[PDB]
């Protein structure tokens, strides 16, 4: 009771007549809410993982993404969806990180051979083909769609490679015609035997098996290169709440009070107004404007 | 030839709106009565970007088109080009390599390399266009206004207009021209093409105290430089 | 730990847990280890529909790098407030004065 308050902050059982400072009143916020602006630049994954052209093994492209706005959650919508080892982030976290630029490369590879593409492993493809380095961030999406790209006359015009003498380091590319030096042999510049060249290509039958089946693997990378983040990830909820005393985050700027609808006429590039003396007085909705 | 700047070069520093109080700022900002550059276009050199450059230009027939941007003006590392058109603007950092000269609108002068950025915006253009360029914090700012119309007394504060994340290293910069049926080779001469007779302005910020002087609704009525 | 723990085909006994519904209180443990989800779908997900088992197993060999080693680690909690105590050094006494 402020009696007893009162005798606790002087420190005395007995107080006298008169008037004491005792404590200072403060209304605790009842809810929060954080609010951002919308998403109108949505990343263009949609030419990727949901398109029907793809390239090769040795011919893969990398396509960048530059300025976007992320949306993974979604993304979990397809039938075909049961590989999702990630590299070095969970998965759950990632929506919340803004990187700077992503790039994605994507082309087929057999599912008996999908293991290989992992950081620590050997194999056929994966030390002669290509490569993930062990600081990679970034995961595998791979799926099979048998049921769409293929026929019974014959799907061999996705091609690959087997073998080769080298050892191709990651981040390059060889579209290179080169002749296999056995030993003691020159160069003849036409095939036949031990000039065994590396032109191949696969055996697709929409009937091929459960586990040797197509698995389009798009393994969509991350890179940081310590500059300002331009690729954000999918943003927070955004709801508001008016004439309470709530926790306000209007990207950035945390803090407790209340909100009113004010009379001024603001400029268009201005997005939170300071009163005198260095405090918020007014911020601007990033949503509704 | 020189001409002194006499109240020009002020923007918004903070993009924070403030009622009837004065702010003392320390930022870049160009200083009071100073002189800048002055130029007819009726070829061009190149000029050093060293911390940041006010433009000023003075037109009527809106042949200035762009910017030429980049610490070299060789494909060996990345340069900025910034070109306006009737419709729309390009923002292009991908490292091209450039002629002795600008191009005069021949709508190409540059070569195919590793390309990176791509912008879209709103386009950017008697009439008077001032422009401020920075890059301290690895944000490229272009602070803007055009008024109706050597350089009037009339104070006006310039608004900033859009801001890149990109962070490029810029030590040199150039300006654009443009010139009706006018064609360029890789050997350029001095002789040119006729134009509008006009004038450009090129200032030089430096690291000054200002006193702005907010309005009731958050316009820059007045401005006090410390050390004039 | 490179000598003693890390095994060929094998050392799985050692378990670690990838994620948590919360982060837990310090000085506190759990034993009972149930599949957690997403909320909307139900467990037994392993397969990769947004599930994960929380304790993984690592199996490591000594051809990976200084990184991914197996260090035993163990870390000391001490009290030093004043309290009546009875462990510390083997330094002798003196009579009173
Ligand atoms: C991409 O695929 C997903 C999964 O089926 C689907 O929900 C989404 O609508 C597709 N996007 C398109 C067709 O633009
Ligand atoms: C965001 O979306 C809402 C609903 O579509 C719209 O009313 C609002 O104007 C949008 N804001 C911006 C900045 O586009
Ligand atoms: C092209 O630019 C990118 C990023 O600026 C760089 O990683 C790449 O090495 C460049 N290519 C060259 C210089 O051939
Ligand atoms: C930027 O350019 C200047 C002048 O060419 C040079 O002194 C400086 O080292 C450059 N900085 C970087 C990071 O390249
Ligand atoms: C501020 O704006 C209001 C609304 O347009 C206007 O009535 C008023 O005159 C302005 N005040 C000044 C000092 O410009
Ligand atoms: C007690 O158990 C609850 C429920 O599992 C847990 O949240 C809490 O952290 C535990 N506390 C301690 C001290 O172990």
């Amino acid at each position: 009771d402020p009696l007893s308050e009162t005798k606790c902050t002087l420190k005395s059982f007995t107080v006298e007549k008169g008037i004491y400072q005792t404590s200072n009143f403060r209304v605790q916020p009842t809810e929060s809410i954080v609010r951002f602006p919308n998403i109108t630049n949505l990343c263009p994954f949609d030419e990727v993982f949901n398109a029907t052209r793809f390239a090769s093994v040795y011919a893969w492209n990398r396509k960048r993404i530059s300025n976007c706005v992320a949306d993974y959650s979604v993304l979990y919508n397809l039938a075909p969806f049961f590989t999702f080892k990630c590299y070095g982030v969970s998965p759950t976290k990632l929506n919340d990180l803004c990187f700077t630029n992503v790039y994605a490369d994507s082309f087929v590879i057999r599912g008996d051979e999908v293991r290989q593409i992992a950081p620590g492993q050997t194999g056929n493809i994966a030390d002669y083909n290509y490569k993930l380095p062990d600081d990679f961030t970034g995961c595998v999406i791979a799926w099979n769609s048998n049921k769409l790209d293929s026929k019974v006359s014959g799907n061999y015009n996705y091609l690959y490679r087997l073998f080769r003498k080298s050892n191709l380091k990651p981040f390059e590319r060889d579209i290179s015609t080169e002749i296999y030096q056995a030993g003691n042999k020159p160069c003849n510049g036409v095939a036949g035997f031990n000039c065994y060249f590396p032109l191949r290509s696969y055996s697709f039958r929409p009937t091929y098996g459960v586990g040797h089946q197509p698995y389009r693997v798009v393994v969509l990378s991350f890179e940081l290169l310590h500059a300002p983040a331009t690729v954000c990830g999918p943003k927070k909820s955004t709801n508001l709440v008016k004439n309470k005393c709530v926790n306000f985050n209007f990207n950035g700027l945390k803090g407790t009070g209340v909100l009113t609808e004010s009379n001024k006429k603001f400029l268009p590039f201005q997005q939170f107004g300071r009163d005198i003396a260095d405090t918020t007085d007014a911020v601007r909705d990033p949503q509704t404007l | 030839a020189y001409t002194n700047s006499f109240t020009r070069g002020v923007y918004y520093p903070d993009k924070v709106f403030r009622s009837s109080v004065l702010h003392s700022t320390q930022d870049l900002f160009l200083p009071f009565f100073s002189n800048v550059t002055w130029f007819h276009v009726i070829d061009n050199p190149v000029l050093p970007f060293n911390d940041g450059v006010y433009f000023a230009s003075i037109e009527k027939s809106n042949i200035i088109r762009g910017w030429i941007f980049g610490t070299t003006l060789d494909s060996k590392t990345q340069s900025l080009l910034i070109v306006n058109n009737a419709t729309n603007v390009v923002i292009k950092v991908c490292e091209f390599q450039f002629c002795n000269d600008p191009f005069l609108d021949f709508r190409v002068y540059s070569s195919a390399n590793n390309c990176t950025f791509e912008y879209v915006s709103q386009p950017f253009l008697k009439n008077l266009r001032e422009f401020v360029f920075k890059n301290i914090d690895g944000y490229f700012k272009i602070y803007s206004k055009h008024t109706p119309i050597d350089l009037p007394q009339g104070f006006s504060a310039l608004e900033p207009l859009v801001d890149l994340p990109i962070g490029i290293n810029i030590t040199r910069f150039q300006t654009l021209l443009a010139l009706h049926r006018s064609y360029l080779t890789p050997g350029d001469s001095s002789s040119g093409w006729t134009a509008g007779a006009a004038a450009y302005y090129v200032g030089y910020l430096q690291p000054r105290t200002f006193l702005l002087k907010y309005n009731e609704n958050g316009t820059i009525t007045d401005a006090v430089d410390c050390a004039l």
